[PDB]
């Protein structure tokens, strides 16, 4: 009811452009951003990273692409750098530059990475403590009529959805609060849809979370629809 | 790019010059800090501590200076220079108190500056931040009456490059505590200097600096009254501030809600 105002502000300070592909980027296309994102994702999973690391990284990557043309050949080097910094921000044992490079089959070098880091952080004006959708899921979760058992299940499913959205252009259009809302909504629906006695917070959750966020519940239903469709393309894999 | 054109002086944290933001026009305070360029690039602590402070801007709390930009530069195989860009107040406290119409009061200037002061100080403590080096050099005041705290948490940034006892609480450096009450002591020290217009318990090494305190105030050791310049509740309070035991000591939040209004 109070510190959320600040998360909503911060979030707005670190907002990427939905037009960077057309207006800033020349070589880089969405298809590539996805190849890189899902690479970034597989690195985080392989390395058992803190869950917030990937989405924060993609936060950096979308905010940087919103201010810099990158060569499609330097794009994987930007992904890597964003994971490097995200990890420093969210992990007790951050990723080493050497281990990131190993996942590029050594097609880059710690030296390249360290150079990028300074670029990336300087272009972001050292505004690295950004809001990820995980910050909100947890805010939302703490205002919800749910046993911890249910809360941890909803939390697993939403984080799935979030990761899924991150590899997708949705992440550029929707702010993390939205992404987290739609995810929670999707998670809690599906869960209650399987166990109708349970997960009762499903009821009017869209409007409820709009209240929390202060926004239009139509967008949240729109955003939610997208996640569920986008998940339908994720079985294919 | 930024371009400098003055120097607020040589502070605990090195030289604090002054520049303009080309397009925005406003005045900017430029500080710097040398950190080690390791094999992991930007040192963790620096990225983290710096970012924790940019984040703060999100709250828009009026009693605190705004770290507006940050820029690293030097890339020698063994050092990096991180330029801190801040919000600029033209006059700090020290200059602003001198000025003041003798005898330099009334109280509805103090009472309200001690209020603005305690606000920005509770806010920080809310975000798990301690100042530790609270000075009137710092406590800048706008040509509009708003106090704006000055160089917070920077202690944890300048740990490298660093490697005035006037205000330090009994906890420092007798140990190194770096607790949160350390700021509540240096509030009472600055609290009085508003009146007397300069430091009770100032000067000399930790020994004397901490000796001077046992004169007024009286864990222990083994070596060696009020004297008020107008108020009782201001003494009732300033002594709750200047309690030895940090645990049984006042809070910036408590303080703000004391009979002294």
């Amino acid at each position: 009811d109070r510190v959320l105002r600040a998360m909503l502000k911060a979030e707005e300070t670190c907002a990427p452009s939905v037009s960077y592909f057309k207006c800033v980027q020349k070589e880089v296309l969405p298809s590539m951003r996805k190849i890189v994102a899902t690479w970034m994702l597989e690195v985080c999973e392989e390395q058992k990273c803190e869950e917030e690391v990937f989405p924060l990284a993609m936060n950096y990557l979308d905010r940087f692409l919103s201010l810099e043309p990158v060569k499609k050949s330097r794009l994987q080097l930007l992904g890597a750098t964003c994971m490097f910094v995200a990890s420093k921000m969210k992990e007790t044992i951050p990723l080493t530059a050497e281990k990131l490079c190993i996942y590029t089959d050594n097609s880059i070098r710690p030296e390249e990475l360290l150079q990028m880091e300074l670029l990336l952080v300087n272009k972001l004006k050292w505004n690295l403590a950004a809001m990820t959708p995980h910050d909100f899921i947890e805010h939302f979760l703490s205002k919800m009529p749910e046993a911890e058992e249910n809360k941890q299940i909803i939390r697993k499913h939403a984080q799935t959805f979030v990761a899924l959205c991150a590899t997708d252009v949705k992440f550029i259009s929707n702010p993390p609060s939205m992404v987290a809302a739609g995810s929670v909504v999707a998670a809690v629906q599906g869960l209650n849809l399987r166990s109708p006695n349970n997960f009762l917070s499903y009821y009017r959750l869209t409007r409820f979370l709009s209240r929390v966020i202060k926004c239009d519940p139509d967008c949240l239903r729109a955003c939610q629809e997208q996640i569920e469709a986008l998940l339908e393309s994720s079985l294919r894999q | 790019r930024y371009e400098p054109v003055a120097e607020i002086g040589v502070g605990a944290y090195g030289t604090v010059y002054k520049a303009r933001d080309p397009h925005s026009g406003h005045f900017v305070a430029l500080k710097s800090v040398r950190v080690p360029n390791g094999e992991e690039g930007l040192p963790i602590s620096t990225v983290r501590e710096v970012a924790l402070l940019r984040r703060l801007e999100a709250f828009e709390h009026p009693n605190v200076v705004r770290l507006m930009d940050v820029c690293a530069t030097s890339r020698t195989d063994r050092e990096i220079k991180v330029t801190l860009v801040f919000e600029h107040v033209d006059q700090d406290l020290r200059t602003y108190l001198d000025k003041a119409p003798p005898p330099g009061l009334p109280a509805e200037t103090i009472k309200d500056l001690m209020r603005q002061f305690l606000r920005g100080l509770d806010f920080l403590h809310a975000n798990c931040i301690v100042h530790r080096d609270l000075k009137p050099e710092n406590i800048l005041v706008t040509s509009g009456g708003t106090v704006k705290l000055a160089d917070f948490g920077l202690a944890r940034i300048y740990s490298y490059q660093m490697a005035t006892l006037w205000y330090r609480a009994p906890e420092v450096l007798l140990q190194s505590t770096y607790a949160t009450p350390v700021d509540m002591w240096s509030v009472g020290c600055i609290f009085a200097e508003m009146f007397r217009r300069k430091p009770l318990f100032c000067g000399n090494s930790e020994a004397d600096q901490l000796g001077k305190i046992f004169d007024l105030i009286g864990w222990p050791r083994d070596v060696s009254s009020v004297v008020p310049e107008m108020e009782e509740s201001g003494a009732q309070l300033l002594l709750e501030m200047l309690t030895f035991n940090p645990h049984k000591r006042i809070s910036a939040f408590r303080a703000l809600q004391h009979s002294y209004l």
